[PDB]
């Protein structure tokens, strides 16, 4: 009907929003599965280095340890201590988890292959890292425990050095790319890997990679021997699960960024056959 | 619980001899019986 | 020391051609900057600015288009 | 609100809203830069708050006395007469169908422009024209660092 | 009509809870030294999935390993209460079982069961790493089985009523 | 697509990170800060200055 | 006045050597003392002549249909990167200039050149492309 | 550190080799720059093959 | 390695510049027709608004 | 380097509020159930800025 | 609602007023000063957008 | 409800109907602005009715 | 190729793998160069950034100097009882020398094909720019 | 030659003044032997620092607002061109919005009075002079 | 640097979080917890914590934070110049070198005063 | 004979399942992202930020003409909707 | 009868070849639809304007395309 068609504009539009949300949920589930696989790989590598067999009874040859870990993390209950503000104690995990899944947005899987056309991928990543650090510090502070407060203080101390180091590394890297998009770095890295120019800064690059992933010797805010558990001294169950998942996603994203910007990106390494590779094909 | 004996382990004369001798049920059940290593399924030597 | 070596190299690059002259000692910027910094300036006397070519008339290779 | 933590949260929310407003005006570069700077400043401020206001118990101050005494009439009078808008108009003042400046394009100018970054105005300002201002800013920063060291001593 | 899905759900939950029986990083004496040796590469508790957790709020298995004294019983009770639910308890070593050599000591708790509820006990003083592994495996099997122990009776339609 | 190569490189980097976590110890907070506050920042700045000089030499 | 961006660009590149008189007249009318362009109302006649010439030149020879389709596919895959499609664009321009000579060149086609030109700017990247 | 005579000779050889390698690298960079300049000249010559048209600006544009 | 990488980056930039020069030549070859179409659009819209304003303010 | 003794020492003077420990002492304890406390020690350590100021080791937690 | 320039000016003036409205805490004063500086930067960006001036954006 | 509620509901319904009718029947259908109402056919010319 | 052809992109979005066209284009270029090979005026008009003798000397001596440098390096710091390491070092030095020679030769060829690109026929220049032998059939068909 | 350079130089001068104020000695050698086991809490230096910092912040905000408003008015912040444009406005009457001009002038004058400590804003300067050394006071007076 | 697409993505992320919350509720449906005396008390390695809100730090990194803010400002200032270094000039090079020298002098002066170390 | 792999080879090979699972998950995520990018536009459209001024102007000309120029050229006095829910301008003021 | 390298190659091939195919074809099972869409994206003769003075007519062009057997 000429008069009935008008009332269906937003009614027909809503299904598109539903489909977009479904696609985003599918992407989030895929990212969670990737993070679980990364955790499984980390456990296997730690066992192998320690001359241990590691997880082998979780299903067939321990192939589903990550799924069981996630289900058990869901299973265990969580009780908020009466000595702390329940509102903040709950909002910190939810905010951290919401910030954690947003890392998938600022990620490119190919040439112009991105969810959004963000020209400042580095800025977005830095903002996400700052938000994650703030969330960790708040979780440490809201716990009202001296150990959690010390852990939050150590994490904040790491962040100031982390921020300066990341800014200097980006500035030295942006000196070649001249763009905040990740594609420009890989575009000019097809000849040789960017680590070649930063050959003498390889140690500092490794230090930045270990700090951006919050791994040792920048393993502060964990302090297993020093301050027992990290910001999750009193946080457990779903809170600790979300924190660990965010840490793993941040590690994966930092490794992806480091590869895209320094290790030749997604271009095959032709540096080995440079002596036999031609420059121009004149007819 | 699938693939008690992998293709790499199944691609040996030992696997064929054991399957022909003890049958498919026994060949598959050993991996589910005392799984210690995928390369140690039925022994470490591949001759038998 | 690196800065001194770079300055020495730039000063020695005078024997190189005009395109090969040092960019520090011979500026090469965008058309907008060239028009802004050389308009109504008697030191250079860059002449007219061809709006079609967006370059000064006295600038070499100005308006070179396909035959 | 007198709670310092809540004040800081509200400041962060206001900064986020200002960044959103800047993005609405299609100024995303400055929005991102301000967002990063404000995030760093907020982290420092949170560290300071944990340092100096760990308990968080704000002073027992009542806003009613000062608000009713002078603040409300003063705000009313100030907002009543202050109007520095001369010719600014709302976007809904005229139909958008009567505007055609955003449709014209300079094809030759685009063909003569090699700029691929939005930082060209920033470079041309803080490096060519306002170079004296940049040098003054650097000298002021050095002097401020020296002053901070002396204050710490 | 809620037990049909619940039974598969109960089985999945039991498998998941058995797969992440994380022991508490809380050890005291030679029994705990043996337990730590049971965390070594040679004794792969990671094969069964036992990873030590430092925080009781994030732990599920309480490995009470050591001697309990009058100066530690309230702390043990507080830790047991602070342990996140559901929780299991395993007392390794004779001291953790019943005091052992110090069963007649004035500064001995005279049994860990009188302080906190204990689910499983290990006999050796010190128990071998194999003994601790066997005890952990038995506790895991019990936890997997205890989830659906057939408490409910089946109706005439073979449904738990 | 290049996504497979990117995934392989990221996996190598993650394995390296896991190995580093397994191998090296944890330093002191003040020690790491001073290393950043006295050596690393200066080294990075010198590298940037050398890169600028090289770019000027190579135009 | 009813053409898409890529098609109009291809037609103008083909007519870049054919509309010289009107193009030069309009460019002279577009001259100014500053980089700021002149008011468009100044050159209504020259712009009209250029548009008329472009409309008269948009009618290509039948042999140029396949080349035009290939160039359109290359531009769509490249999102309008002309330099990356230089070979197909040059071939289409030669076809428009001389359909007979282009037909003769098409007679001497290779087996690989006789296959469908499938362009994918993701798997295939080129060599040191700034527009990427 | 009271290094031996053989160690001192090795150190001297290493220093001489380092100096020679630095000089060679600088010479190679200069040669690469010259080659790049030559290639740029060749590319300009190739580009300006049929772009030699120079139309004077119209007199309508004032000084 | 730093010096060699800087030189290689400079050479890559020069090659990209040559490619961009070719692209700019092509775009200048395509400059006139698009500019003419845009000018026709701007002038046609100017006539309608001018006529509406002249009828209005009269 | 230069002298930095004043930046490392802070003695307390009689009735001098400035010379006192002008900060809330974080009386945290390395209690029994800690990974690094060896299990049988409660080292009540007055730590100032993550730096231990005073030590009081509660021992005898495992005295048998 | 209100035009952007008017909103920005009114917000700057209200922030300047509110800087004195709240209680006298040094930390609160510092936070308010930071907020005012951010508002000034936003106003400068809006003005540079309005007038298209490079120095205003600088 | 109430007379004021009925008046407000009628005003909102009339506003929605007027806006939708203006967007649908009075608009150059050159841009895809109405999902499930505007056609998804692939156009070849610059100006195609959607 | 690291940089590819200067006249077109190596494989922008479609990778062309036709060897018959490339062979025909090479034959056409050889025939064009042979037709005016005895033209003294055309020979003098041909100019290159690098001389043929210099290019040949570089391509023939670069591996030798690199091999000598590698042998000297193996003598300076490497023990002579490590056959694998010594051979690897020598091979790497020889490969670097060969790379330098190949770069010199490629530069000479590119300069010859570019500084003399203005003397090419119309169809020959079209083929060189587009990389397609279909532009000039008479120089390669017969 | 322009209000931007003037603002930058004035901010630099204010920072230098604050640094000089921070360079004041807190303790002095005195023969007061009775105060050896008692604490005397003197807040003169802290008050001076707080007052200087707050006044400088307010003045800088006012000057920045004035510069931003002036730039939009004429398009330049230089000395001669601004005066020429303002005098032209009095002859062409293009901008009759005297409210905006009055607000800009009020902002500039208030900022100048606050920076100079002009009355009725004088308790700030009174407290500033009450807690400084004699040579510091002499230098501040000579500068201002 | 973001758009309504990013806003809708944030909304979908919130929806996924709600799904996770539903999963958490479903998991918690299969557990029973009995209240304990110290169940909701602070975990301090087995003993009652002697503080509730009075958890204050010494804050020995104030100079470090201030220097970090100053260095971030300096780096942000230097960023625009390097963003378009392709069109560098003699004055641009001089200004960049002056800024670099100023940053280096500031860092050295900070180190020269031993202000980069923690203090009691 | 025993055709077992080397001991280091097996020790490193006791990770292949986890490595393959990670690779499969990453490939699935990447394929989902690629499908999302490609299905709406029938290709992987290049970012406008990676295109020059001329390229950006050429790309958006048709969209600008369809969404703005057409309504502005055939406007009617009654065409504007009675509410404020009209199309926003190309430049937000 | 199988080398350690020969047996190990099977698992590597299984891990690589399916992964290579998946990476080369992210849009699984829709390649035919994409090809059909691309073919429909090639405008026909009637959809475009042909010059009056064209060397070859439409029928001649079709015959020449059939003879040359261009895939198009
Ligand atoms: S039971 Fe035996 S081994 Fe265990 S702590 Fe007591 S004495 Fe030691």
């Amino acid at each position: 009907g000429f008069w009935i068609a008008p009332l269906f504009v937003n009614i027909l539009s809503l299904p598109l929003y539903l489909v977009m949300l479904v696609y985003n949920i599918v992407c989030m589930l895929l990212i969670t599965l990737v993070i679980a696989s990364i955790t499984l790989i980390e456990r296997k590598v730690l066992s192998l280095v320690q001359r241990r067999v590691g997880p082998h009874y979780v299903g067939y040859r321990g192939r589903l340890q990550y799924i069981a870990d996630a289900l058990k993390l869901f299973i265990k209950g969580i009780v908020v201590p009466e000595g702390s503000n329940k509102f903040w104690f709950v909002a910190i995990p939810s905010a951290a988890g919401a910030i954690c899944y947003t890392f998938w947005i600022n990620s490119m899987w190919g040439p112009s292959v991105s969810i959004f056309d963000l020209e400042y991928n580095l800025v977005y990543a830095t903002i996400l890292s700052i938000l994650f650090s703030f969330c960790i510090m708040l979780t440490g502070y809201f716990s009202k425990s001296k150990y959690a407060f010390m852990a939050s203080i150590r994490c904040a101390i790491l962040m100031l050095n982390i921020e300066i180091f990341l800014g200097l590394l980006v500035i030295n890297l942006i000196f070649i790319s001249e763009s905040f998009c990740f594609s420009v770095f890989v575009i000019y890295q097809e000849i040789i890997w960017l680590i070649f120019i930063f050959f003498g800064v390889s140690g500092l690059i490794f230090i930045t990679f270990l700090l951006e992933t919050n791994r040792a010797p920048f393993d502060l805010a964990e302090a297993e021997s020093e301050l027992v558990t990290g910001y999750s001294v009193e946080y457990g169950g779903f809170y600790f699960a979300l924190y660990y998942l965010g840490e793993y996603f941040h590690l994966f994203f930092f490794s992806m960024v480091i590869s895209i910007v320094l290790f030749g990106g997604w271009e095959l390494p032709n540096f080995l056959y440079l002596f036999l590779l031609n420059d121009f094909n004149i007819l | 619980g699938l693939w008690s004996w992998t293709i790499n382990q199944m691609l040996t004369p030992k696997f064929w001899v054991h399957l022909r001798r003890e049958g498919f049920i026994k060949t598959w059940t050993r991996g589910h019986k005392a799984s210690r290593h995928a390369h140690y399924v039925g022994g470490n030597r591949t001759d038998g | 020391f690196c800065l001194l070596f770079v300055l020495a190299d730039a000063w020695g690059r005078e024997k190189y051609a005009q395109p090969y002259k040092s960019q520090i000692l011979h500026g090469r910027q965008p058309f907008g900057h060239t028009f802004v910094q050389n308009y109504r300036n008697q030191a250079t006397d860059l002449g007219r600015w061809n709006h079609n070519f967006a370059c000064y008339e006295k600038q070499p290779g100005c308006g070179r288009d396909f035959d | 609100n007198n709670n310092l933590y809540y004040i800081l949260l509200y400041i962060f929310l206001e900064i986020v809203f200002f960044g959103l407003f800047l993005c609405l005006y299609q100024l995303e570069l400055f929005t991102g830069f301000l967002w990063v700077a404000e995030f760093a400043i907020v982290f420092i401020a949170v560290v300071l708050l944990f340092y100096l206001n760990i308990d968080g118990l704000h002073l027992k101050y009542n806003h009613n006395i000062n608000n009713v005494l002078y603040y409300t009439p003063s705000l009313v009078l100030f907002l009543i007469f202050f109007n520095i808008d001369y010719f600014s108009e709302l976007e809904l003042f005229l139909p958008l169908e009567l505007s055609f400046i955003d449709i014209y394009d300079d094809y030759y100018e685009g063909f003569n422009n090699s700029i691929m970054n939005d930082f060209t105005p920033l470079t041309l300002s803080y490096y060519s024209i306002n170079s004296a201002e940049f040098i003054i800013i650097g000298l002021l920063l050095l002097l401020g660092s020296v002053a901070c060291v002396n204050l710490y001593k | 009509r809620v037990d049909y899905i619940v039974t598969p759900i109960n089985a999945v939950v039991s498998w998941a809870r058995q797969g992440s029986f994380w022991p508490l990083t809380f050890g005291l004496a030679c029994c705990a030294v043996e337990m730590m040796h049971a965390t070594v590469s040679r004794y792969d508790f990671d094969r069964f999935g036992v990873i030590f957790r430092a925080t009781p709020r994030q732990a599920d298995l309480i490995l009470v390993a050591g001697t309990l004294t009058n100066k530690m019983a309230p702390g043990l009770r507080r830790l047991y209460e602070q342990t996140l639910d559901p929780k299991w308890v395993l007392s390794m070593g004779s001291c953790a079982n019943g005091g052992g050599y110090y069963h007649y000591s004035y500064s001995v708790v005279r049994g860990c069961n009188r302080i906190i509820p204990v689910d499983i006990y290990v006999p050796g003083c010190p128990p071998t790493a194999e003994a601790l592994m066997f005890g952990v495996l038995q506790l895991q099997k019990s936890l997997y089985r205890q989830i659906n122990e057939g408490e409910k009776k089946y109706n005439k339609k073979d449904l738990t009523y | 697509m290049p996504y497979f190569v990117l995934l392989f490189k990221i996996l190598i980097f993650c394995v390296v990170a896991i190995a580093t976590r397994g191998t090296l110890p944890r330093y002191r907070f003040d020690q790491f800060t001073q290393l950043n506050w006295k050596h690393f920042i200066y080294i990075w700045l010198g590298f940037l200055v050398f890169n600028l000089c090289f770019v000027t030499f190579f135009i | 006045m009813n053409t898409k961006s890529f098609e109009v660009l291809i037609h103008s590149q083909y007519a870049f050597d054919v509309c010289r008189e009107q193009v030069y007249n309009f460019e002279d009318c577009r001259q100014t003392d500053t980089p700021l362009p002149k008011d468009p109302i100044h050159c209504k006649a020259q712009a009209k002549e250029v548009l008329s010439c472009y409309k008269e030149a948009e009618k290509m020879d039948p042999i140029c249909l396949s080349s035009f389709n290939d160039s359109r596919e290359c531009m769509f895959k490249s999102d309008g990167n002309l330099y990356n499609c230089k070979t197909w664009i040059n071939q289409y321009v030669t076809c428009q200039k001389n359909p007979a000579a282009f037909a003769e060149f098409l007679e001497a086609s290779t087996a690989e050149q006789l296959k469908s030109k499938k362009f994918d700017f993701v798997k295939n990247r080129g060599h040191s492309d700034k527009y990427l | 550190l009271k290094h031996s005579a053989t160690v001192l000779r090795e150190i001297k050889k290493d220093t001489i080799m380092m100096i020679l390698f630095i000089i060679g690298g600088f010479t190679y960079c200069y040669h690469m720059r010259e080659t790049r300049f030559q290639l740029d000249d060749d590319f300009n010559e190739y580009v300006n093959t049929n772009k030699q048209t120079f139309r004077p600006i119209p007199d309508h544009v004032k000084l | 390695l730093q010096m060699w990488g800087v030189g290689k980056i400079i050479e890559i930039k020069k090659f990209m510049k040559r490619r961009d020069i070719e692209l700019k030549g092509l775009q200048r070859k395509a400059a006139p027709f698009m500019q003419s179409m845009n000018d026709v659009r701007h002038l046609a819209l100017r006539e309608r608004n001018d006529m509406l304003y002249n009828e209005l303010l009269s | 380097m230069n002298r930095s003794i004043f930046q490392l020492w802070k003695p307390e003077s009689p009735r001098s509020n400035v010379n006192s420990k002008q900060i809330k002492t974080m009386n945290v304890n390395f209690g029994p159930q800690h990974p690094a406390a060896h299990g049988v020690l409660r080292l009540i350590l007055q730590l100032n800025g993550e730096i231990a100021e005073r030590f009081d080791p509660h021992i005898g937690l495992l005295h048998r | 609602m209100l035009t952007w320039i008017s909103f920005w000016s009114l917000i700057f003036w209200l922030i300047l007023i509110i800087l004195v409205l709240k209680p006298k805490n040094f930390i609160s004063i510092l936070f308010m000063s930071e907020l005012t500086w951010l508002a000034l930067y936003c106003l400068s960006l809006l003005f540079g957008a309005i007038y298209c001036d490079i120095t205003l954006l600088s | 409800v109430g007379p004021l509620n009925i008046v407000f509901a009628g005003v909102a319904f009339l506003m929605f109907y007027e806006n939708n009718y203006k967007k649908l029947y009075l608009n150059p259908r050159y841009s895809y602005t109405m999902p499930y109402l505007q056609s998804a056919k692939i156009t070849k010319n610059l100006y195609e009715k959607l | 190729t690291n940089f590819g052809s200067p006249f077109r992109n190596t494989d922008s979005g479609i990778v062309i793998r036709d060897p018959e066209n490339e062979k025909r284009l090479k034959l056409a270029f050889q025939n064009f160069w042979k037709s005016k090979q005895e033209d003294k005026e055309f020979q003098a008009q041909i100019k290159t950034a690098v001389s043929k003798d210099t290019v040949n000397f570089m391509f023939y001596a670069s591996p030798l100097f690199g091999a000598l440098l590698g042998k000297t390096y193996i003598d300076m710091f490497c023990n002579p009882r490590y056959f694998y390491f010594r051979a690897f070092t020598l091979s790497m030095f020889a490969l670097a020398g060969y790379c330098v020679g190949n770069g010199f030769r490629n530069r000479y060829e590119h300069s010859l094909y570019t500084r003399n690109y203005h003397l090419f026929p119309k169809d020959l220049q079209d083929a060189l720019v587009n990389g397609d032998a279909r532009y000039c059939i008479s120089w390669w068909k017969q | 030659n322009t209000l931007f350079t003037f603002f930058f130089l004035i901010e630099l001068v204010s920072c230098a003044i604050f640094y000089k104020f921070i360079v004041s000695k807190i303790s002095f050698k005195n023969s007061n032997y009775k105060d050896n086991y008692f604490s005397i809490f003197s807040k003169n230096y802290l008050n001076v620092l707080f007052y200087q910092y707050w006044s400088s912040f307010f003045s800088s905000v006012m000057i920045g607002f004035c510069i931003i408003y002036l730039f939009s008015l004429t398009g330049s912040t230089e000395w001669s061109i601004i005066n020429f444009i303002v005098a032209s406005n009095n002859q062409i009457n293009y901008y009759t919005n005297n409210i905006t001009l009055l607000f800009i002038c009020l902002t500039l004058i208030i900022g100048f009075i606050i920076k100079l400590g002009i009355a009725p804003i004088q308790l700030y300067k009174i407290e500033i002079y009450k807690g400084l050394p004699f040579l510091s006071i002499f230098f501040y007076t000579t500068f201002y | 640097m973001g758009d309504a697409v990013v806003i809708h993505l944030i909304q979908n992320v919130l929806i996924f979080g709600i799904i996770f919350w539903l999963l958490t509720w479903g998991a918690e449906y299969f557990y029973t917890v009995k209240q304990q005396l110290t169940k909701k008390q602070f975990y301090e390695c087995g003993f009652k914590s002697i503080s509730e809100l009075n958890i204050q730090i010494n804050f020995n990194f104030f100079m470090l934070a201030v220097f970090l803010i100053l260095y971030d400002v300096e780096f942000t200032f230097l960023f625009p110049v390097l963003f378009n270094f392709s069109m560098f000039s003699t004055t641009e090079l001089f200004l960049a070198f002056f800024f670099i020298f100023l940053i280096l002098v500031s860092l050295l002066y900070d180190w020269l005063n031993n202000v980069l170390s923690w203090s009691a | 004979v025993n055709t077992a792999y080397p001991t280091p080879l097996k020790t490193i090979l006791k990770t292949t399942p986890a490595f393959v699972v990670y690779f499969v998950f990453g490939l699935g995520f990447s394929t989902v992202i690629y499908d999302v990018v490609y299905h709406p536009k029938d290709r992987i459209e290049r970012f406008y930020f990676r295109s020059s001024k001329f390229e950006r102007l050429s790309r958006k000309r048709d969209e600008k003409l369809r969404h703005y120029f057409k309504p502005a050229i055939e406007w009617q006095p009654w065409y504007n909707t009675s509410t404020n829910n009209n199309t926003r301008p190309l430049l937000r003021y | 009868n199988l080398p350690w390298f020969v047996r190990w190659g099977t698992d590597v091939a299984l891990f690589f070849i399916p992964a290579y195919t998946f990476a080369n074809y992210p849009t699984t099972f829709f390649v035919f639809a994409a090809e059909k869409r691309r073919q429909r994206r090639r405008k026909d003769f009637s959809d475009v304007k042909l010059r009056d003075d064209a060397a070859f007519s439409v029928d001649q062009v079709k015959q020449l395309q059939t003879k040359l057997h261009l895939k198009q």
